[PDB]
RNA sequence: ACCUCGAUGUCGACUCAUCUCAUCCUCGAGCUGAAGCAGGUUCGAAGGGUUCGGCUGUUCGCCGAUUAAAGAGAUACGUG
RNA sequence: UACUAAGUGGAAAAGGAUGUGAAAGUGCUAAAACAGCAAGGAUGUUGGCUUAGAAGCAGCCAUCGUUUAAAGAGUGCGUAA
């Protein structure tokens, strides 16, 4: 329900961030507090029925898109998928898994990896 | 209804039917009424 | 095919004499995230939460040696956990799904092949 | 224009076209073909229509060749003239078709847009359409 | 969605919807009134110049013919 | 397929008079008479504990026959031993209806009073001045009903507004 | 005229407006027979005519409004 | 070129009109990019109605003003 | 002995026909077949982009993958989101 593509800052800008029902500030307090870490990079935002909307919130460990578009190598835009650029290898594909081993709820390593791939080989980047 | 001598499928869900010997058609969709096949 | 369809029964005829337990209860919209979620917590886990059809469910078990002819007709959603390999852990997770529905009544199976009352079975599961 | 380089007479016999497929028989270069349930005249105005109605289906890869071309004429009497002072000038050209004679292939083309190419030929032609492939 | 249009989506000050609308001033002149007639006056537009683009072919066939 | 289906009874709530002419059904919630012309392929059987129609013949009429009288059947079971009710909303500014000993007013757009008159056999309840109940015994009567007070008012996409029946989620059109 | 309801009205207005504001009268009727205002600090009164308004007095409440009075 | 050329009385106007519906209007109804009015579409329905003046012999046509409405036609392009 | 539910008979172009029989092939299938219904329908993922805002359905490059009976960038309906 109304997935939200948000960055570790401000939750205030967010138009589709409050639209189940939620206030926009009461969150964002303790959004930015808790975020300060991760302040300017992505944190995925979601959220479930708590009783009535007064306050309920989840935030998701970040799946590898910032880190897997610099593992191109390029800062711009991917609309060519077929083309493979960027070195990827065993080694920073399993380190990449590693941000996902506890992102996904079907857990192990192979699999995982295979995620890792079928999501990246059309990041822009057809993986090894 | 839209007056015609060939009417065929032209959305989805226009399905034809003869009420009395008269072909015609039954769909969700306004626009697509029409009789004398 | 039908030949294919006796042959499966077979297959799974075999599965269920090799496997010593195993728990088959019948849920109510049994979810496919709560699923995988019961998926990370079972693991590496010889108990392989699977979902195949209810007919083969019969002629497997009418092959296969295991006591219970009417027990077999069930009707809805069905899904076995063969416990194995850690059979314990999967009756903490089955029982776990047990407390997560509203109350789901013993359909068929056991620890280790020998049915009984289930009063107790999920009290070995927690 | 579909206007032959020379014609010895400008004033002939059209023909009888009550007669099974002399020539162009079956279909030879592409995979699917229209054929003419029976044989009738036909002008040139409306093979050209035709083609470039079947053209404009066609795909930028797809390529469609014709069998019967315009080779007779066709005259009409003005109407003002009374039965019989001469025979008139010729108007246009006509080609004949014999029942079971084929007259479009198309190949290179998607089988779909074929049936569509092939509807849209049988709309504009007054004989009786019916659909081949090709067989060989 | 019919003037070169900024339907891409939605922007707002946070309290408030504020769109962009990167509009030539030949198409202002029913417009802004016609908004007012469709928005009931709920709310408003601000005059700020953006930038001389490119002309429409609209507008190109009065140069020459 | 319809042929020759499970239709189950219960010979203690509903008692019945199978004759070639009339069926009547009759039980605490009144009685059914279904009227069936002479003349039919069809062969009625004296059963309880789930009664079946067989087929003495298999040809198309026939079958379209025995289809819908089997419908029938059902439909005057569940009748004579539960009623039919249906529900009809009134989706206006000053639109409403109630009631007067047996004939139900509107207010309509219509500047002309406007009265209609209750058949018999069904009863209508009002619990809102424009949503009405209509509960009688016959799903067929109490639709016909519904048909002839729907007949003055159609909604209109523009805005809100008609005899709606309790579920119609109609599609919208912007204007003015 | 159609479409009013004091009740509608101020139900309206203390929703989408926030005004917290304050009734004193209540119309009888529902759209049409607007013929006498109760009054809630004081006594009703009945109007006996239509667009004319000129007799005004004000006469004792059949105890069905004044309880809610 | 087929009866009527040992007689078929052929334009136009007045009057009388009768009939058809591919309906001009009144009527029913659907649909609409049918806010509403104002519109278009065609199915039914021929029950009824379906003007007055200027112009040149007039049909045609144009014009003037005007009606809920200012039909297309058939009847020796109606009626000596 | 078959067809017609058209008074076809007892007139006819183009096209349309899920009207209907007969014929020769032809998929599943009492182990549920075909529906409809009772239920899920997950998951990287609003894949990457775009227009500050387009992000399963504006659109383009991809259009692949884990759990799994299966889950599709989705089958369509919904908003500029």
């Amino acid at each position: 329900i109304a997935k939200i593509n948000l960055l570790g800052g401000q939750a205030k800008p967010g138009p589709a961030l409050a639209s189940v029902g939620i206030n926009m500030g009461e969150f964002t307090k303790q959004f930015n507090e808790k975020t300060k870490d991760k302040q300017g990079e992505m944190i995925p935002c979601v959220i479930t029925a708590y009783n009535d909307k007064s306050f309920d919130f989840i935030l998701k460990t970040t799946p590898v898109s910032i880190l897997l578009k610099q593992a191109a190598k390029l800062e711009k835009g991917a609309k060519n998928a077929k083309t493979i650029v960027g070195k990827i290898t065993m080694a920073k594909a399993k380190e990449i898994a590693q941000y996902k081993l506890v992102d996904l709820n079907a857990n192990t390593v192979e699999a995982a990896l295979k995620m890792v791939l079928g999501t990246a080989k059309q990041m822009g980047i057809e993986v090894i | 209804m839209k007056v015609r001598a060939s009417v065929k499928p032209i959305c989805k869900d226009c399905k034809i039917i003869k009420r009395h010997q008269i072909v015609r058609v039954i769909c969700k969709t306004q626009k697509h009424k029409q009789r004398q096949g | 095919a039908k030949k294919d369809k006796a042959q499966q029964v077979a297959d799974v005829s075999h599965l269920l004499s090799t496997s010593a337990g195993f728990v088959i209860f019948d849920y109510t919209s049994m979810s496919a995230i709560e699923a995988t979620s019961i998926r990370k917590k079972l693991f590496k886990n010889g108990s392989k939460i699977k979902v195949i059809k209810n007919n083969i469910l019969r002629r497997a078990l009418k092959a296969g040696k295991f006591e219970g002819i009417d027990e077999t007709a069930i009707k809805g959603k069905l899904a076995v956990a063969v416990g194995v390999n850690e059979i314990v852990e999967t009756l903490k997770a089955v029982d776990g799904v047990v407390k997560a529905k509203e109350a789901m009544n013993f359909v068929c199976g056991y620890f280790d092949n020998r049915a009984f009352n289930s009063a107790d079975l999920e009290k070995i599961a927690k | 224009m579909l206007q032959p380089k020379r014609t010895k007479y400008r004033k002939p016999h059209n023909v009888s076209y009550e007669g099974k497929a002399k020539g162009n028989s079956y279909v030879a270069f592409g995979e699917y073909g229209l054929v003419a349930t029976k044989g009738n005249w036909i002008d040139a105005r409306a093979i050209e229509s035709a083609r470039i109605a079947i053209s404009k289906c066609l795909g930028k890869t797809g390529k469609m060749w014709i069998r019967i071309f315009p080779h007779m004429s066709k005259t009409k009497k003005p109407l003002e003239v009374r039965m019989g002072s001469g025979k008139g000038n010729p108007e246009f050209w006509v080609a004949v078709v014999k029942q079971g004679t084929v007259m479009f292939e198309v190949a290179n083309i998607p089988e779909s847009q074929m049936i569509k190419a092939l509807t849209r030929a049988g709309h504009k032609l007054p004989v009786t359409w019916k659909i081949l492939k090709r067989e060989e | 969605s019919s003037r070169r249009g900024l339907i891409e989506g939605t922007e707002q000050r946070d309290n408030v919807q504020v769109i962009k609308a990167k509009v030539p001033l030949k198409e202002m002149f029913g417009y802004a009134t016609d908004l007012r007639s469709f928005s009931q006056g709920r709310g408003n537009y601000v005059m700020q110049f953006s930038h001389y683009a490119e002309t429409p072919k609209s507008v190109v066939n009065e140069i020459i013919a | 397929k319809i042929g020759n289906r499970t239709i189950t009874l219960d010979p203690a709530k509903v008692n019945l008079n199978f004759q070639k002419d009339h069926i009547a059904v009759k039980g605490p919630l009144g009685q059914i008479e279904l009227k069936l012309p002479p003349n039919l392929p069809l062969k009625f059987e004296l059963k309880d504990n789930n009664l079946q129609i067989t087929r003495n013949n298999e040809l198309k009429q026939s079958k379209i026959f025995h289809g819908t009288y089997n419908a029938l059947i059902t439909n005057a079971i569940i009748g004579v031993t539960q009623g039919f009710e249906k529900k009809l909303r009134l989706v206006g500014v000053g639109y409403r209806a109630n009631v007067e000993g047996e004939t139900l007013n509107l207010q309509l757009g219509y500047s002309h009073p406007i009265k209609e008159k209750i058949p018999k056999g069904l009863t209508v309840k009002v619990e809102k001045n424009t949503e009405i109940t209509i509960s009688g015994i016959s799903k067929e009567l109490v639709g016909q009903f519904a048909t002839e007070v729907r007949k003055w008012r159609k909604p209109e996409p523009y805005k809100g507004k008609g005899v709606l029946y309790f579920d119609e989620v109609i599609v919208r059109k912007a204007g003015k | 005229k159609t479409g009013a309801n004091f009740e509608r009205s101020v139900q309206s207005i203390q929703q989408r407006l926030g005004v917290k504001a304050v009734p004193i009268q209540l119309p009888i009727g529902a759209e049409n027979d607007f013929n006498g205002i109760i009054d809630l600090i004081e006594e009703k009164v009945y109007f006996f005519d239509g667009g004319k308004e000129e007799k005004a007095e004000e006469k004792p409440i059949p105890d069905q409004f004044k309880d809610q009075v």
